[PDB]
């Protein structure tokens, strides 16, 4: 299928920082990706809940088929 | 409506992980002034 959403399992549970737009995500977590690429080693996603915020791409890993 | 977002500070290190500078926050820069007015005054000795 043409445009698929790509998706995340997290490494390791993560704490946002008050006023930095971070998402609070749990250790073996699902989210989708939102933007892959933002600067700094950063990306964003969307959880189950449907909330956004900025995350590590040291702390969670990107799964396969997407497309 | 939907925008990217613009970190505030490096990534921080993951556990486990070897070793970077990262997310750490530089330590606290040189103090400067005091009481410098009339320091030795105050501090004059005194016996009975």
């Amino acid at each position: 299928g043409s445009h698929m959403a790509t998706k995340a399992r997290v490494m390791y549970d993560f704490a946002a920082e008050p006023g930095n737009n971070e998402l609070t995500v749990n250790e073996g977590e699902i989210i989708t990706i939102t933007n892959p690429d933002v600067g700094g080693g950063w990306l964003e996603g969307r959880n189950i809940k449907g909330e956004r915020g900025l995350v590590p791409t040291d702390y969670v890993e990107i799964l396969p088929s997407d497309g | 409506g939907t925008v990217n977002f613009k970190p505030t500070r490096p990534a921080p290190p993951p556990p486990t992980s070897g070793q970077a500078s990262g997310a750490s926050r530089p330590l606290p820069p040189i103090a400067q002034a005091l009481k410098d007015h009339l320091a030795a005054y105050e501090l004059s000795k005194a016996s009975e």
